[PDB]
């Protein structure tokens, strides 16, 4: 809910298999659709992936289809972003955000996390 | 005066409602953003605090809602997917939660859960099942005739696509599995679930503009194979009611098809065991192909009307004072 801590990881050169992880507070986790965003060091926040309340539907960005995969455990109040085959274009700060809505737009998300830095050379 | 002050609190409320109604009018011309299938009943009540009182969208379990806009964290703007239903305010999962808590607190065991919405394609994809197993001549020839009819009958409104991947795997127990097994399978870029997930997102995208979506799904021979997914398909049961008639049909296709007689007969019997009202949206058991086609077209035309409501009349600018 109001608190989102993204465990995540650091940086790699290529390839890679990092399981980012964001934990939430409160017993309202199942009431929010969960999404991952990214902000490159000089770029705007862009949508990465989103999963709906029951975890039955997921949407991934075109630049990331196949490589990354979002999931959620409503018994652990956690959401993940399995990132595979990493590229320089993936250098960004990774944010996890909760929404009472189904969206890929930054404005339509209700709570945001602190952020986790990843870099690919 | 204390009376003149309640007049202020009321006027503030009326102005908030006027602004919410103005936002509802602006949304009448916006496209459908996404759709949800409901898992619970919501009956609008008098203390729900709807942005415009009386404009809440009540719905039953397993109804479908077309959503156009997020009003705030408690309410969306959208409509029940049903002829004659207009857009109003749909409670968000956050709002639906708090209302249940209020109902349990005023309700009259010794010790004193499920998400209400599933995101589904904006158009329910049509999937044919029966009379027997796909990949054999009897079922393939019958389904091909129906597919050919839908191309012509709904030309310009139809998007027919082939699905060779097993979309029966697109369920939470597989695609959202939190075990240490899935965490490793998601590491391989060649996990077989990648093409499954990609095919699901493609089907959602194909229905975004509200065209009729029809799937030729190779692996779906039984409605139970899709009931756990979020595709919410329209299941069309192409039925041969007499097992004996199906036998002559299969035998009439030659020994190549007569070899696999039992596996085809067993599948047809499995469909016959399905409780029809919970398993099939359309049951085609007509004697003639033309009659079966008209039945299916009548159903899909009714679905087209439910998903494509007429445009609401714009207020006559002549009635304005300026
Ligand atoms: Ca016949
Ligand atoms: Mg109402």
């Amino acid at each position: 809910q109001v608190q989102l801590q993204e465990s995540g990881g650091g940086l790699v050169q290529a390839g890679g298999s990092l399981r980012l992880s964001c934990v939430a507070s409160g017993r309202t986790f199942s009431s929010y659709a969960m999404g991952w965003f990214r902000q490159a060091p000089g770029k705007e926040r862009e949508f990465v992936a989103a999963i709906d309340w029951s975890g039955g539907t997921a949407s991934h960005a075109d630049s990331v289809k196949g490589r990354f995969t979002i999931s959620r455990d409503n018994a652990k109040n956690t959401v993940y972003l399995q990132m595979n085959s990493l590229k320089p274009e993936d250098t960004a700060v990774y944010y996890c955000a909760a929404s009472s809505y189904w969206s890929r737009s930054v404005d339509e998300y209700d709570y945001w996390g602190q952020g986790t830095q990843v870099t690919v050379s | 005066s204390d009376v003149s002050l309640e007049e202020d609190r009321e006027a503030v409320r009326r102005e908030a409602e006027r602004q919410a109604q103005a936002q509802l009018e602006k949304a009448k011309t916006k496209p459908v953003a996404f759709a949800v299938r409901t898992n619970v009943r919501y009956s609008a009540a008098q203390e729900d605090d709807v942005p415009v009182p009386g404009m809440a969208i009540s719905f039953e379990a397993k109804d479908f809602l077309h959503v156009k806009e997020k009003f705030n964290n408690d309410w969306w703007i959208g409509r029940l997917v049903k002829e004659g239903c207009e857009i109003g305010f749909i409670p968000s999962p956050v709002k639906l939660e708090n209302m249940r808590l209020q109902h349990e607190q005023r309700a009259k065991k010794r010790m004193p859960h499920t998400p209400p919405y599933d995101v589904v394609p904006s158009m329910r994809p049509v999937v044919l099942v029966g009379p027997s197993l796909k990949g054999y001549e009897v079922t393939d020839m019958m389904q091909k005739a129906l597919f050919d009819f839908l191309k012509h009958r709904f030309e310009g409104r139809i998007s027919i696509t082939r699905v060779t991947a097993d979309i029966s795997l697109a369920k939470r127990s597989v695609l959202n599995n939190p075990s240490k097994h899935a965490i490793i399978e998601r590491s391989n870029t060649r996990s077989s679930l990648a093409e499954v997930q990609s095919e699901i997102e493609r089907i959602f995208e194909l229905a975004r503009t509200l065209q009729l979506v029809v799937l030729d799904a190779d692996t779906i021979n039984h409605p139970a194979q899709l009931s756990k997914t979020s595709l919410a398909p329209i299941i069309v049961y192409v039925k041969i009611s007499s097992p004996k008639v199906l036998q002559r049909l299969i035998k009439s296709r030659g020994k190549s098809q007569a070899k696999h007689l039992n596996v085809q007969m067993v599948a047809a019997d499995k469909l016959a065991q399905c409780p029809p009202q919970e398993s099939f949206d359309v049951i085609l058991d007509e004697n003639q192909l033309e009659d079966a086609c008209e039945h299916l077209a009548d159903y899909l035309e009714a679905y087209w009307k439910a998903t494509h409501p007429p445009s609401s009349n714009l207020p006559n600018p002549l009635l304005s004072r300026t």
